[PDB]
């Protein structure tokens, strides 16, 4: 992997205009053609946008042909995108990522390379509906046994539910977001435990509702 | 007067040259070097594990416990050991350390 | 050679080879996944064609 | 050369064409410029990329060798170690160097072969509707539009559409 | 004939380069070749077919040929390269070989040591040889420039002076010798022969005055 | 491809021809079918057989290596044995794999070169008595009998026998 | 063969031509004889010389190995020495032999490719001013002088000087 | 190197005709094309003559086109040359030497060779002016120090000034020939010496004016 970071992610309101971006580093970036791809929550991908090393070829998608506008600053090494006419039909994750494209999108000097940038930067979620940013509520569950924490009333699913701030993963399970009738999704996370470390090592589940930048944690203890 | 079309190949200001059984020092458009000769002339970690150094002693005086090599001591761990050539604190009381080469080999592991 | 605070994955006898290349001419003695040591000076592969500009 | 395309009957390369490796250049009153060939250049790039990838893959096997300490009475084992390591070094160096030489040879040959193949494709598409020169350039007997130019670039040139036209325009 | 640059320079380990230009009759048509003439020696074959090293297997030498031009390159360039260099072609228009006549070079020699001067007049055999010849020598100094002044009883001669060896292939030791030949009817009647050597590396003049004793 | 014959201007192979590697296919009112070329196919088979035989012959030299028992105080000799055997294994594996790759490359190139050579032989025998298409097929201007078909297969086609005939039949 | 020039559509070589590798042979009432091609032969000789020089250069690295005396209780070290030396011998022998085979293959291919390239150059210079046979020989439609012969040898043949002349002399 | 020897060198008078030659050995010679090149004293070379393995191609120079005539005896393995119309404009050294030439000058069987005869035989000096062969005069110079010998009144510069007949070269210097107003050239040669071997090891400078075949030597000793 190489250095990557994003900008603009979170929860944006519908009807407005979006302006996202991502910046990478680790080596030269001003000589490669970058990609923007989509991922519907759950199942489904669909390519979105292309950009050359200079910006000559625009070549937008079919679903958003001429609807968006990408741009890049090779002197600043950043890739941004501005788009209007937003609706809930585009509620999804999106990735800035180098994918194998025809040669002319890459520079004249980098047409051949041993490792052709198997990079695929991380994701940026956008969810548009009639809602806002709320506060997550974490409820632990107490009784070899198993204990867990439930996270209800938090809008997107951006949290990597952590235990003692990233301590145990050998026997943990993170469940998808659950909707029933409310506007915000519920979720569960579980982890097993032997019958000899119930009160000695304190176990705390740590969550993060990033659109609210929450760090509300909860220690799990029995009766 | 008349129409025309040609069939050509890419050329540029490339001055990097390659060799070939038939012709050598021939300028090519794109060349990829497979050999690496530039190095950072220092000692770094391996798997983020700190190496070991003597800087005035040998391995003999180290594991025997020469009183002038007591900086290395107790419970220690490493990935590779560095021994300086001009060290002077080795075997103090004269004698022969049997199977010293095998000892160094077993210590390296 | 001295020991400096440095994070690497390939440590040779006379320095550090922090690279992605497949060969090297520094030394054969190393620890880690270092490139192969060879007596060559350059191992350039011609990927393009003959450069004949006008 | 071997196929005569590069540094042969096409003496000089085009410093202007930066859209690909092999391509055409057309200049008429309708317009002028170079234009690379997508399929041939992409195929050559794929071949070269696979060649380099396989060369680096089959060479990733590292031969580990460290010089253990050898005593005063271990001259023989030391000489054996030295001879083994030096022989392995010689073998690897020879293999790598001669592979580099032969691969550069056949790679340049493949490049000029691709150039000649593109030229011969353009030749076979223009059997008698165009004259040939000694510089890999074709002179259409009947003037072609830019749409005919693309139809030659993509290889979908239609012969019976211009047969009689070139047959009439060819004598004058 | 052919073209050839005057000289060349480079520090030890700086990859000195030398060019050789011609026309379509000699270089553009056929292959070029190179030659190295060590000081005063019958020279040797350097490079044939524009890139090949002969069975003398010199590795540090590199040859290139591009159309109308050719190039020679030396990496490292240790002290064993202080010599004349030569480029040659075939001149397909004519028949016989053609030569770019003359290119020498010099290496980066740090001149810390001033030349060592020695002034000794000859013996009676020179007096009997019908002419007297006094010599003043300098040695082991880097740059070719060195000034010598003769003085016969605080009076110079109307024009008679030195010679200089090529670069010592070992340690860049240039050397020079000044000759002063006068007749016995004008040699012994003077009381003080002197030679003053001045040089950039020297801070003051190096005066060596032999007296007729 | 490199010579453009296989997967080039002759896009698809003939699943029907099982009489040889390279061959012709002719279809007229007198008869239809494929027919392999004996000499070219036999020469290609001879070349491939000699290639494989030499590859297996020069590789029959076996490198014998067994792991003797090494004591507690024989760590160095054990490491030397391990490094030697692993280096020999790496060398042999690399050599065999890269030889396989390069040999398959040049073998497929030789195959399509044989195809193109057969096509160009048929072309040179039919200078102006037949038109050419973009699929390696020749359209005789004058209709040839099956005896002429064989005379082209064997290469004994007679040009002055059909010169005036094709010259007359070519315009209409 | 592969390019069809050597032992192909030019069946036999010329025992008389001793002025070069590839050359022409012309015979008219003005004079007869063979004459080699300077540039192509010199280029082939340069390529072969560089090939042989590089082959001998990359092989000069000698693997030194002497059999030290091994005692009654040094059977294991002796077997290790034997296996190492035998493996190095097998590797070097295989490498050298297969390199020799492949290099002879591609060298003969390069030779016949040079022959075919010279023939195709002469063909492209004589588009319609000369007929072609099945033996690599060209029959000028208009009779060429020895000066035209050299102008074809050097490649400076002028087409518009003889266009109408050959066009008139070609039918009768 | 291989076996070589010359014939005809020395000091010839102007206006006459010259006939030089050289013979080599070590292996076969009757199958290679040989070269004759020039070297002006000091700086400058210029190719002179070519000869085939049989003698078909003559192909003289430009400056002496048709002026000289070379020949070779491949049954005797020798290469000779006869020329008239000599002047001081040709006063120089000359080398018989195999240089890389086009293939047709070499034999049909030796068109390819691993080492293409990097031979370049030694030199032969010819100097034409109004002079003759005289006797060289050697004067030594006596005082870590340094001592030398001067050689005056000897016509050409063919001598490799030797010390004790080829004994010391680690710290010696041989200077070029010097002309002032006379007809013959003067020359110097020097060598360093520590302060502990002045009288123990006798040092003698040995010269050789070859056109006179001189071997006049001189021991160097102080007051
Ligand atoms: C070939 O010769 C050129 C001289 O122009 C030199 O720069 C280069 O290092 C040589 N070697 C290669 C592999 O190009």
């Amino acid at each position: 992997q190489v250095q990557l970071l994003e900008s603009g992610g979170g929860v944006v309101q519908p009807g407005r205009s979006l302006r996202l971006s991502c910046a990478a580093s680790g080596f030269t970036f001003s000589n490669y053609g970058m990609h923007w791809v989509r991922q519907a929550p759950g199942k489904g991908l669909e390519w979105v946008a292309i950009i050359s090393f200079d910006g000559s070829k625009k070549y937008y998608a079919n679903s958003v042909k001429g609807r968006s506008t990408i741009s890049r600053d090779n002197s600043k090494n950043t890739l941004s995108l501005q788009m209007e006419s937003l609706g809930p039909e585009d509620t999804a994750l999106y990735y800035c990522a180098k994918l194998p494209s025809p040669y002319y999108f890459d520079s004249r000097f980098v047409w051949v390379a041993a490792s052709a940038f198997h990079f695929w930067g991380q994701g940026i979620l956008v969810t548009v509906s009639s809602a806002s940013t709320k506060g997550p509520s974490v409820f632990p569950l107490a009784p070899t046994a198993a204990l867990g924490c439930l996270v209800k009333d938090y809008f997107p699913e951006p949290v990597t539910v952590s235990w003692n701030s990233g301590a145990l993963t050998s026997g943990v399970h993170t469940f998808p977001a659950v909707l029933q009738s409310s506007g915000l999704y519920s979720l569960s996370s579980v982890v097993t435990v032997p019958s000899s470390s119930l009160g000695t090592q304190t176990y705390i589940c740590n969550v993060n509702h990033k659109p609210s930048n929450t760090k509300v944690d909860k220690r799990v203890e029995p009766k | 007067p008349g129409d025309k079309i040609c069939i050509g190949y890419h050329a540029n200001n490339s001055t990097t040259q390659v060799d070939t059984l038939l012709e050598k020092n021939v300028t090519v458009t794109h060349s990829v070097e497979l050999l690496e000769n530039q190095k950072e002339k220092r000692f770094c970690k391996i798997m983020n594990k700190a190496p070991l150094d003597l800087k005035d002693c040998t391995i003999e005086g180290w594991i025997l416990g020469n009183p002038k090599c007591d900086l290395l001591l107790g419970d220690q761990s490493w990935s590779y050991i560095v021994e300086r050539p001009n060290a002077q604190n080795g075997i103090c009381y004269p004698g022969v350390l049997n199977e010293l080469e095998e000892l160094k080999a077993f210590i390296g592991s | 050679l001295p020991i400096e605070n440095c994070d690497a994955t390939c440590q040779t006898i006379t320095g550090v080879l922090r690279t992605n290349k497949t060969f090297q001419n520094v030394s054969p003695l190393w620890i880690g996944e270092c490139p192969k040591y060879v007596k060559s000076e350059s191992l350039r592969l011609a990927t393009g064609l003959r450069n004949v500009p006008q | 050369g071997i196929f005569g395309a590069i540094a042969g009957f096409i003496e000089g390369g085009w410093t202007g064409m930066i859209d690909g490796w092999y391509g055409y250049h057309h200049e008429n009153s309708q317009g002028s410029g170079y234009a690379a060939d997508r399929e041939s250049t992409q195929k050559a790039i794929d071949g070269i990329t696979n060649k380099v990838n396989s060369i680096i893959n089959k060479m990733n096997t590292q031969f580990e060798a460290v010089d253990h300490e050898f005593s005063n009475l271990e001259r023989r084992i030391g000489n054996l170690n030295k001879r083994m390591e030096d022989g392995f070094l010689d073998v690897w160096t020879y293999n790598a160097e001669l592979l580099v030489l032969l691969e550069n040879e056949r790679t340049l040959d493949l490049h000029d072969a691709n150039v000649k193949n593109l030229y011969e494709k353009v030749k076979s598409q223009l059997r008698d509707n165009a004259n040939d020169l000694g510089n890999g350039c074709f002179e259409f007997w009947h003037k072609c539009d830019n749409e005919c130019m693309e139809s030659v670039k993509n290889g979908t040139y239609d012969y019976p559409k211009y047969q009689k036209e070139s047959k009439l325009n060819r004598q004058g | 004939m052919l073209t050839q640059p005057p000289s060349a320079s480079g520090t030890p380990g700086q990859r000195v380069t030398i060019s050789c230009s011609g026309s379509s009759s000699n270089i553009g048509g056929n292959t070029v070749h190179w030659f190295q003439q060590l000081p005063g020696t019958a020279p040797k074959l350097l490079i044939y077919t524009n890139s090949l090293r002969p069975s003398g297997v010199p590795d540090r030498f590199s040859g290139s040929k591009s159309g109308t031009s050719a190039s020679l390159a030396i990496s490292g360039l240790q002290s064993e390269d202080e010599a004349d260099y030569y480029c040659a072609a075939w001149d397909n228009s004519l028949n016989g070989q053609v030569f770019g006549g003359g290119t020498k070079l010099t290496v980066l020699g740090q001149p810390k040591a001033a030349p060592s001067v020695t002034l000794f007049p000859p013996s009676s055999e020179e007096l009997q040889a019908n002419k007297a010849t006094l010599v003043c020598l300098i040695s082991d100094f880097y740059p070719g420039a060195v000034t010598v002044a003769w003085k016969a009883d605080s009076s110079p001669v109307k024009a008679g002076v030195e010679t200089t060896t090529p670069s010592k292939q070992s340690n860049n030791k240039y050397a020079a010798s000044s000759y002063l030949s006068l007749t016995p009817e004008q040699w012994k009647s003077h009381r003080s022969y002197s030679c003053q050597v001045t040089h950039e590396g020297s801070t003051v003049e190096k005066t060596v005055a032999p007296t007729e004793c």
